């Protein structure tokens, strides 16, 4: 695939305000945990860093374009992703299969600034069964993963919605 | 995949309702985001 995965050092400034974009962006969700669980914070295991060559070079690419087109502004985000197909994505990138197409905005790929909102996503659309082994939108016990991603969204539609 | 509005590359989500919530984000090709950061973690029960 080209992907290499490098574990971050609770010690490292990255790890540090990884965990900290991550923790500080929890909230209450108006379905009362019935997707993503109940919980206020998380145990974070884990945070690698995601090396691809061909993949970084293929984000560059269209930033640069994006950027073009828009007064040499990018308006990159990093922003949360929840998948079931997390190693399908790092492996070979997002693309139309890491789409919803019953989402409230169309068939896109959807980005979040709540850790707790792609926390919802993890085990599929609304939490679907929950964790593999128990069944558990609220599994305190299984492992979950969420990306950390750099985001383009160049001149961006603004939709009002609740 | 659908696409973006014309002479747009991207949706914004702003929330209208649930004052706590932040803004979600919709792109329409996947050469706009890269994975940066691989997160494992679990939920905490709450005391
Ligand atoms: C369908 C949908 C709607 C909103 C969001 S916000 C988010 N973060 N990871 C996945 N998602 C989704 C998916
Ligand atoms: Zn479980």
């Amino acid at each position: 695939s080209g992907t290499i995965l490098i574990d971050l050092s609770p010690d490292d400034k990255e790890f540090q305000s990884v965990e900290e974009e991550m923790q500080s962006t929890v909230r209450e969700h108006r379905d009362g945990g019935h997707a993503g669980g109940i919980f206020n914070r998380y145990n974070i295991l884990k945070i690698q860093k995601v090396c691809n060559k061909k993949l970084w070079e293929r984000y560059t690419h269209r930033r640069k374009e994006v950027s073009e087109e828009n007064h040499n502004h990018a308006n990159e985000r990093m922003l949360f992703h929840g998948s079931p197909f997390v190693n399908a994505i790092i492996h070979k990138g997002f693309d139309e299969r890491h789409a919803y197409i019953g989402g409230m905005f169309g068939a896109g790929i959807y980005f979040a600034e709540n850790s707790s909102k792609s926390n919802q996503y993890v085990y599929g659309i609304g939490g679907g069964t929950g964790c593999p082994v128990h069944k558990d939108r609220s599994c305190y016990i299984c492992h979950r993963q969420l990306l950390f991603c750099r985001v383009t969204l160049g001149k961006s539609f603004l939709q009002f919605s609740a | 995949m659908a696409h973006s509005p014309p002479g747009h590359h991207s949706v914004t989500g702003r929330p209208s309702v649930n004052g706590l919530a932040l803004a979600e984000y919709v792109i329409y090709r996947g050469e706009q985001a890269y994975p940066e950061y691989l997160i494992t973690y679990q939920i905490m029960r709450p005391e």
